[PDB]
C-alpha cells in the first residue's frame, strides 16, 4: 500500500566487470615514500614486502 | 461425506399430486444452489427447476414443461429441498434427482497476502422414482 | 499560530497510535446497488460491497458485506463490479478508536 | 431458451483409444456456464468438467475439454472400460437445459 | 511471485540479481532465495536519500 520496490530490469549493451584505475607510476612513488618512512621504525638494511 | 438423499417418489394417476423432498447433509444447505433434474425411462436429463442459495436471495426458475404446476421450496432448518408437483401427467413419470455443488477450500493468510485454494464437490443424490 | 498547528496535529496523531490498523481490508470488493428506496439525490451515492476478510485465526476466513459511500471506493478490474478502497494504493488506513470523541 | 445438441449419437472406440465428444449451442454460452457429466447407465450423472475446462474434484486427469460461444468439446485421453457411458453437455447461464447425450461404446 | 497492493492478488515479476546476493536451496539449480531470508529481515533504502 504505497510501497514501491526498485530493481534492475535489464542491461542495455554488453556485460562487463566494474573496475578502478590508478596511475602506475604515481602509486609506485607513493609506496616508495611509505617504505622510506617504515624504515625509520624498522631497520635501514631491511626488506619491506607488500 | 457430503450427500443428498431424495425421497417420496411413486406413481400418482394423472390429475393428482405428489410431494418430493431431498435432505442435504454435511454441507451448509442455505449456501447451496439446489437443482431438480429428472429422467424418464429411455430419456436423457431434463431440467425441472432450481432455487438459488438462500444467502444469495432464493431466486427460482423452471422448465417450461412444469411451469404453473410445480413448486420449489426450501426449509433450511431441516436442510431440506422440496418439490410439490400438482396436476401430474403421465409424462412426469421418472427419476427425480437432487443435485448441487459444494466449494470447500483451505484458507491460509500471512500478514502481507492472503490466499483461498478451492475445490468443487459435485454432489448428486441417488434419485427417487415418480 | 504555528505552535497551535503543530501541537494539534501531534495530539491528533498520538490518539490513533494504539488503534487497529485496517490492513486486512485491502482486498477486492464486489459492489452492487443498494436494495432500498433512494431519492434522486442519493442515487449511486451508496454501494453494497462484499469481501473476504481474515479473522482471529489466520487459517480461517469470513464473508463480510457492508455499505460504503461511493466517495470511499474506486473501480478497478474491467470497470465493472470489482472495486477497491481508495486508500489501498496510497497508504494503509487506521481506524479511529470508538471510545475516543 | 438456448438449446444444446450433441454428436455423435454413439461413439465407437476400443478401450485405450481417445474419445472426442461434441456439443453445440443454438446461441452463445459463456465459458463459465458450460459443463459435461458422465452417466453410467443406471447411475446418477457425474460432473467431469465445469466452467468449460475445469476438472471436478475426484475426477481423473484423463478427462479434459475446451470451448467457447456455440462450440464445445469433451475429450478422454484413454478410454477405460468404465468410460463407455453416456456423456451429456449442460448449460447454466440463461438456460439450464441439457443436450441429448452421446453414448460411448466399443 | 510478488505481493501487490491488494492482499488477494499476486504478480509475477522478474529481475536481475548479483550472484552474491542470492543463495541456492538444497543444491537445486532452479531454486534460489535472498541471502537475508534465514537471518534478519531486509530493508530497502529510500531512493530520495543520498
Ligand atoms: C470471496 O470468496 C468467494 C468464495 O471463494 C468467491 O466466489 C467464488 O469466486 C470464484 C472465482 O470467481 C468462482 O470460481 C469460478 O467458477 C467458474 C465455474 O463456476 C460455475 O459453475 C459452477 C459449477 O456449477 C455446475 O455444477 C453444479 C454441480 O454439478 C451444478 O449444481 C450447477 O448447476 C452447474 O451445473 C457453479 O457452482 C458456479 O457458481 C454458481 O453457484 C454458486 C453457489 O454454489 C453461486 O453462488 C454462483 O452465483 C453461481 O450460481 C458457476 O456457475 C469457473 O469457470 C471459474 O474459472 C475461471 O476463473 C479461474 C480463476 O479466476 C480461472 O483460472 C479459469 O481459467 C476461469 O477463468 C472459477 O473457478 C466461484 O464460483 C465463486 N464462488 C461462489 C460462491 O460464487 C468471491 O469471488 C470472493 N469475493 C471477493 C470479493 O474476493
Ligand atoms: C447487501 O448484500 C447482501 C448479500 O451480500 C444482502 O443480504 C441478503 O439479502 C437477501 C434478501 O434480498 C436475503 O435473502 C432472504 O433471506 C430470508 C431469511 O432471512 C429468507 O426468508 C428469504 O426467502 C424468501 O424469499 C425468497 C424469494 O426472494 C423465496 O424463494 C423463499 O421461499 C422465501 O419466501 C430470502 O432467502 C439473504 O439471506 C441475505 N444474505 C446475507 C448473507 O445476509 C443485503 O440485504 C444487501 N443490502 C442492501 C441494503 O442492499
Ligand atoms: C582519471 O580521470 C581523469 C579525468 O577525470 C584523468 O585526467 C586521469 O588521467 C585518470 N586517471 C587514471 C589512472 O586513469
Ligand atoms: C618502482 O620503483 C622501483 C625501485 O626499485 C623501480 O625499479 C621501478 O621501475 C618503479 N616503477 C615505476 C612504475 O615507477
Ligand atoms: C638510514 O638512512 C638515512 C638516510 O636515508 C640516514 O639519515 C640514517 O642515519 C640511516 N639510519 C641507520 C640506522 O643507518
Ligand atoms: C419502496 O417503494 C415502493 C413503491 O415504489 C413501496 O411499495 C415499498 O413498500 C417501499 N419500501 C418500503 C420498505 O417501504
Ligand atoms: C446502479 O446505480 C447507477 C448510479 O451509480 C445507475 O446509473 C445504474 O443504472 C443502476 N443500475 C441498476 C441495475 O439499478
Ligand atoms: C492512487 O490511484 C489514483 C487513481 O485511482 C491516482 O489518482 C493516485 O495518484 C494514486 N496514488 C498513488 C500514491 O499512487
Ligand atoms: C543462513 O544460511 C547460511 C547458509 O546455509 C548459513 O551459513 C548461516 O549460518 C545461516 N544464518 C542463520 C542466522 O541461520
Amino acid at each position: 500500500p504505497g510501497q514501491a520496490f526498485y530493481y534492475t530490469g535489464d542491461i542495455i549493451g554488453d556485460i562487463r566487470q566494474a573496475h578502478c584505475n590508478v596511475s602506475k607510476a604515481t602509486w609506485n612513488e607513493t609506496l616508495g615514500k611509505v617504505v622510506k618512512q617504515l624504515r625509520k621504525h624498522f631497520g635501514n638494511n631491511t626488506i619491506i614486502r607488500f | 461425506e457430503v450427500q443428498l438423499v431424495e425421497s417420496g417418489g411413486g406413481l400418482v394417476k394423472p390429475g393428482g399430486s405428489l410431494r418430493l423432498a431431498c435432505v442435504g447433509s454435511e454441507f451448509t444447505f442455505s449456501e447451496a444452489w439446489m437443482t431438480w433434474v429428472r429422467q424418464a425411462p429411455g430419456k436423457g436429463l431434463e431440467w425441472v427447476g432450481h432455487m438459488r442459495p438462500t444467502t444469495e436471495g432464493g431466486a427460482k426458475d423452471y422448465a417450461a414443461a412444469v411451469r404453473g404446476r410445480f413448486t420449489i421450496a426450501r426449509d433450511d432448518s431441516k436442510s431440506t429441498l422440496y418439490l410439490q408437483m400438482n396436476s401430474l401427467k403421465i409424462e412426469d413419470t421418472g427419476v427425480y434427482y437432487c443435485m448441487t455443488g459444494v466449494e470447500r477450500g483451505d484458507f491460509w493468510s500471512d500478514d502481507y497476502s492472503q490466499h483461498y485454494n478451492t475445490y468443487l464437490i459435485d454432489v448428486w443424490g441417488k434419485g427417487t422414482t415418480v | 499560530v504555528e505552535q497551535m498547528h503543530e501541537d494539534i496535529i501531534s495530539l491528533w496523531d498520538q490518539s490513533l497510535k494504539p488503534c487497529v490498523k485496517l490492513t486486512p481490508l485491502c482486498v477486492t470488493l464486489q459492489c452492487t446497488n443498494v436494495t432500498n428506496n433512494i431519492t434522486d439525490d442519493m442515487r449511486g451515492e451508496l454501494k453494497n460491497c462484499s469481501f473476504n476478510a481474515t479473522t482471529e485465526l489466520r487459517n480461517k476466513r469470513q464473508k463480510v458485506y457492508s455499505l460504503f459511500y461511493r466517495l470511499d471506493i474506486v473501480p478497478m478490474g474491467e470497470n465493472s463490479t470489482n472495486y477497491r478502497l481508495i486508500n489501498c494504493n496510497t497508504s494503509a488506513i487506521t481506524q479511529a478508536c470508538p471510545k475516543v470523541s | 431458451e438456448i438449446v444444446l445438441t450433441q454428436s455423435p449419437g454413439t461413439l465407437s472406440l476400443s478401450p485405450g483409444d481417445r474419445a472426442t465428444l461434441s456439443c453445440r449451442a443454438t446461441q452463445s454460452v459463456g465459458g463459465d456456464y458450460f459443463a459435461w457429466y458422465q452417466q453410467r447407465p443406471g447411475q446418477s450423472p457425474r460432473l467431469l468438467i465445469y466452467g468449460t475446462s475445469r476438472r471436478a474434484a475426484g475426477i481423473p486427469d484423463r478427462f479434459s475439454g475446451s470451448g467457447s460461444g456455440t462450440d464445445f468439446t469433451l475429450t478422454i485421453d484413454r478410454l477405460e472400460p468404465e468410460d463407455f457411458a453416456v456423456y451429456y453437455c449442460r448449460q447454466y447461464e440463461t438456460s439450464f437445459t441439457f443436450g441429448p447425450g452421446t453414448k460411448v461404446d466399443i
